């Protein structure tokens, strides 16, 4: 039964009991319900009147602190004879390219989140003469929009595209995207495949498209060449969270699928999550004196 | 007094007497679509005793190296009796599913498995970049078998496996177990032939054991789609 | 407004926004079909609802469409126009389309 | 703080101390008693 | 069948019209894809001559 | 009628009918009016309680949003010898130079809106020792005010003229322009002649003429060259809008006039706007298992 | 304002603008099955708008030599959509139908089609003293032809089929028939494979007629189910 | 927030969710019914 909780539970004073029939610490784990012994059953206990929160076990709390989704470094330079980024480039959103938001949020089935998008951007001098204060524009360009070809190309000039405009100078760039998947919910699992042919893709739901995110700087080159690299970070807020999963042991293999290897040898290998001891008898950190 | 069951649904029942309660999974129970929640705006047809009756898989052999087995939903009805042709002559679909797995042996016998409904079951391949293929997941009636069930084929494990909606048969203990799934989706309805809302998975954590003589221990699974919904119709697919 | 339904080679212009019927031989034959995809470029790209629709991105919600007989007053006949809700391929044959 | 016109502009909504644990640690359907299970 | 008599043409027209209902509903505003340019338009830069 | 909408119609649940005299699927196009057939009258149905809002179609949302309208670079250096925008340029204010917003414009016959302005600013060294904090000014010059032709004359003080003094290193400037048509609405097209004699420009109306926007850098010029780029932006806002008109097909030729040619092959040619398939019985992209 | 009529059953409509009113068998209006006259105890499945819609047969074609068509009830749908699944998987049927013949010419032909609703049509063959066969009578979707329609097939009289059910099609006056047929048997219920409630028959008393250009004249036969019940679940006898 | 003095310099109005669709889909001196249209 729903209820509000704020703080961890207070422990009642408890005697001795000897019943016939009465038997709290024995329990049927083939039920598939866990174990309803309390600690008042199990052993003789004081009152403890407690006073812990647990607030920052709060989902919101979880996973609403912002986390790298995206890093791409470019050249800013004349590109006339490159083959490459030519001070532009275009991100397909995804959300699995890094593994700790990743597997913090595959621990859930359904999200339903607001995105807060915070964009960094930091520049070098090309292998020194200062450097210099660039402006940036992010194009969101959703699904079936055109995505700019080229740094001057009119797709840049945004007439229905959201758009930021943002310096090197500023803080970070900052918008929220709105939870826009066409269901109720983001499935952070898929178990079917995209299209109605056989060949699309397993794993990724249709419903959850983004779009495309393209940056480009928006002075022309100068005389010398700059690295400049952008950052994305993702921060859920608003959340709802639906079916807990267990967690991501084995490494990631790739941001397409669930595909796994595991380490060649444990902690984490596809034989043996935990490291191994030498026996069921053995303590490894026992205290000796 | 909870160890004697019986389900009925349609025209089909089972009895068990040796349950072990049973599991509503998320404490949820099957209903219909109601209107604030409803998308398509046809009436849909609401087939009920013609589709929402047990349907008998074939019956597996627990061996001493069996890994598990499992089973997609709708995937594994698809093609069977009356709720096979909805499915086949509708674009979209919705229903609950009543689980039934059943496993007796002798009490000289020993082994547990670990009976789980594994929602949005997106499997990974072993060992390799690529996704896993139409035929690699699409197994009908007849289900898979587990590559590696510690990871759950899927990088994770077995061992928190029962965060989701389980039972355990423990030959020990019980016979059989039962699991109600309310629909689970995102979307109200979906398309059956492209997504399984649901896996049930078998994985025999413990062993089959005896020293009687051996006979053959057959894993028998029992699924009832409940309140099942239809919208678009048009010609099968089939 | 109208489709284009008439995408064809050889339809120039205003051809392109009419569909020609004649006196058949044969029962039950298929006339034309119509492409739903307002996102690739087909009959309902150029219309009032598809140019408006792409400027966005999500659509939801019920379509009509009429169509009007431009024969002579002496010109008689019935037509069935079918809907196919999506998952399999576009039906060939009346009794198909029928359901 | 919030002056923009969306409400999906906010501020994160830290507040909701509702909890029901026996969806996932109690989800059969006659309860356990205090009292053998079986 | 389209039947006609002899002094009517044998050859009729259909025009085929599109509407949305007014449960029609559209989500999340982009650049429409039905027009571009590659270059600047005739007297665009007579504007700043 | 007029009325309130806020979100989509819901669905009411429908039987079999079987009515003489009763067709509400027959029409008749010949009147002008669209079909009044609704979907309970032509299938059986369910009831639907419809939640999806109509906000992001409203003409305000869909016109306010800041699009490209001006874009110009010239060469901020010592130009005693230049032939040339000699560090300042004039524009004469139109919309029709980039197609995203001017499509969107030409959707509709009249619009009455406010125009908020946002210009930003760029540098780059010409073919490196750092880019250089300018200060700009831009200048407002009404019909009949005298455009400066230096970028030191007198014509820059600005006794009455509103000008804007902004930094490349600041944010990009805005300011509000009011709705300033002669009429009560601007006239997005117009079948006529400007003047009273003949010779009058066509398709232009006299009354939405809006004036000059003069940008010159306000620094003496450095020892260097570099290139400045300046960029317009307007938002239509407070948006009235009548009339609305089929859309754009053809390429645009000219900011002057509607004139027309087509591509050289569908999709968008003058004699075919949608791309060809086989015949009217070939369905492009069927689904084949 | 009887002459122009829609029928909407299902996702299927029909308009017509040159009818001549409809009519209902004997009066009466397709209806359930109500439980004083249940004979079987199984709850049925009560399909709805996937059963009670219309289906459209091939088209025959109005020849100057044809003797006129014939369609049994229910064995002409009994392969068709989701009402023909139901059949195959049920032993036990039960509906109405509604009934609607189409063909226009133009207004310089000529010809009448008495359309009638015949029950119980038991035929019989001609100068023999075999009976007929099954694969006489049980033809489908693609029905079967008069032998003798002056005779009715069955040594009665043409003349006096205006006993039954019927409308015309006179092609002076109109393109379409309608019939709708209550449930017409001396069972509450029926096996729909062995047994046909009623035939459709379609004579042209008047021959088709014209001077102008010839075109193919079809005759287009449109029938819906109504309120079908099924009883007795089964596999699919198909 | 608006602190300028001319009332123009406000941000955007989207609050007016009147319409009146008829006015391009139905302006026919007599209204359509449910009925033969001619
Ligand atoms: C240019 C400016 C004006 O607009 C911008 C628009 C967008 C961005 C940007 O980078 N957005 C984002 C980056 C990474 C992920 C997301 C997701 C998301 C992915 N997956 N999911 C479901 C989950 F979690 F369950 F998997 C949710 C949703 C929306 N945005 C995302 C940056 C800028
Ligand atoms: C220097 C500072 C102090 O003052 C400034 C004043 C103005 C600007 C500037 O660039 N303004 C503008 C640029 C482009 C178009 C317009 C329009 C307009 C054109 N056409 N229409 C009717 C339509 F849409 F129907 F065609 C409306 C109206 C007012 N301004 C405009 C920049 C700065």
């Amino acid at each position: 039964i729903e209820s509000i909780i704020k703080t961890a539970t207070d422990t009642v004073k408890s005697e001795i009991n000897a019943e016939l029939g009465v038997v709290p610490s024995l329990n049927a784990v083939e039920t598939g319900a866990t174990s309803n012994t309390e600690p008042e059953e199990a052993i003789q206990t004081r009152t403890v009147i407690n006073q812990h929160g647990v607030s920052e076990t709060l989902v919101e709390n979880f996973l609403s602190r912002a986390a790298l989704v995206s890093k791409r470094s470019f050249e800013y330079k004349d590109h006339t004879s490159s083959t490459a980024d030519k001070n532009f480039f275009k991100w397909t959103i995804n959300t699995r390219s890094f593994v700790q938001l990743r597997r913090k949020l595959e621990l859930f089935t359904y999200l339903r989140f607001d995105a807060e998008i915070t964009i960094l951007t930091t520049v070098a001098v090309n292998g020194y003469v200062g450097l210099p204060d660039l402006t940036l524009q992010a194009m969101f360009v959703p699904t079936g929009a055109l995505t700019p070809e080229k740094q001057d190309s009119f797709h840049w000039q945004s007439g229905s595209n959201a758009s930021v405009f943002f310096k090197i100078s500023d803080p970070p760039a900052r918008i929220t995207i709105p939870f826009m998947c066409i269901n109720s919910a983001y499935s952070v699992f898929y178990d079917g495949f995209a299209g109605f042919e056989k060949n699309g893709l397993y794993g990724i739901n249709p419903a959850d498209t983004i779009g495309n995110l393209c940056v480009r700087i928006v002075n022309e080159h100068q005389p010398v060449g700059f690295t400049v690299t952008v950052r994305v970070y993702m921060k859920p807020k608003h959340i709802k969270a639906w079916a807990p999963r267990p967690p991501r042991t084995l490494p990631y293999m790739s941001i397409a699928n669930a595909n796994y290897k595991g380490k060649e040898r444990a902690p984490n290998a596809l034989s043996a999550i935990i490291g191994n001891r030498d026996s069921v008898k053995t303590m490894p950190h026992n205290i000796v004196n | 007094s909870d160890r004697v069951l019986q389900l009925k649904l349609g025209n089909s029942a089972i009895v068990t007497q040796e349950a072990a309660n049973y599991c509503c999974a998320y404490g949820e129970w099957p209903n219909y679509l109601p209107d604030h929640e409803a998308v398509a705006i046809d009436k849909p047809t609401q087939p009920e005793t013609a589709t929402d009756r047990f349907y008998t898989l074939k019956s597996v052999k627990w061996e001493t190296g069996s890994t598990g087995w499992w089973w997609k939903l709708p995937d594994a009805l698809n093609n069977i009796g009356m709720f096979g042709q909805n499915v086949q002559h509708h674009y979209l679909y919705r229903s609950g599913f009543l689980i039934h797995v059943q496993c007796n042996a002798t009490k000289f016998h020993q082994g547990a498995l670990l009976v789980v409904a594994i929602p949005e079951h997106q499997r990974g391949a072993h060992n390799t970049n690529t996704s896993p293929g139409f035929d690699d997941i699409m197994k009908g009636e007849e289900g898979g078998t587990f590559n590696h069930p510690y990871v759950l084929d899927d990088g994770t494990s077995l061992a928190c496996a029962t965060i989701f909606p389980h039972q355990w048969i423990n030959l020990r203990t019980n016979n059989s177990a039962t699991i109600v799934l309310p629909w689970m989706n995102a979307a109200p309805m979906d398309f059956p032939l492209r997504h399984n809302q649901w896996t049930l998975a078998i994985i025999p954590v413990v062993p089959l054991g005896t020293r009687t003589t051996s006979s053959m221990v057959p894993i028998t699974v029992s699924i009832a789609p409940m309140c099942c919904e239809f919208n678009g119709l048009r010609h099968a697919i089939t | 407004s109208m489709m284009e339904i008439n995408n064809t080679e050889s339809a120039v212009g205003m051809e392109r926004l009419k569909v020609d019927i004649s006196a058949l031989t044969d029962v039950d034959q298929l006339l034309f079909n119509i492409p739903l995809d307002i996102q690739l470029d087909g009959p309902l790209r150029n219309t009032l609802v598809g140019n408006i629709s792409r400027y966005y991105t999500h659509w939801s919600g019920s379509l009509e469409m009429t169509f009007m007989f431009c024969g002579s007053f002496m010109a008689a006949g019935k037509l069935i126009l079918c809907y196919t809700p999506p998952g399999g391929s576009c039906p060939t044959t009346r009794e198909t389309a029928m359901l | 703080i919030n002056f923009y016109k969306d409400s999906y502009a906010a501020s994160a909504s830290k507040q909701d101390f509702s909890q029901d644990p026996s969806k996932f640690t109690e989800p059969v359907v006659e309860g356990l008693k205090a009292a053998p299970v079986l | 069948n389209l039947i006609v008599p002899s002094e009517s043409s044998d050859t009729c027209s259909l025009i085929g019209f599109i509407a949305a209902k007014d449960d029609f509903s559209l989500r999340l505003m982009r650049d429409s894809p039905d027009i571009g340019q590659l270059d600047h338009l005739h007297a665009a830069e007579a504007a700043y001559q």
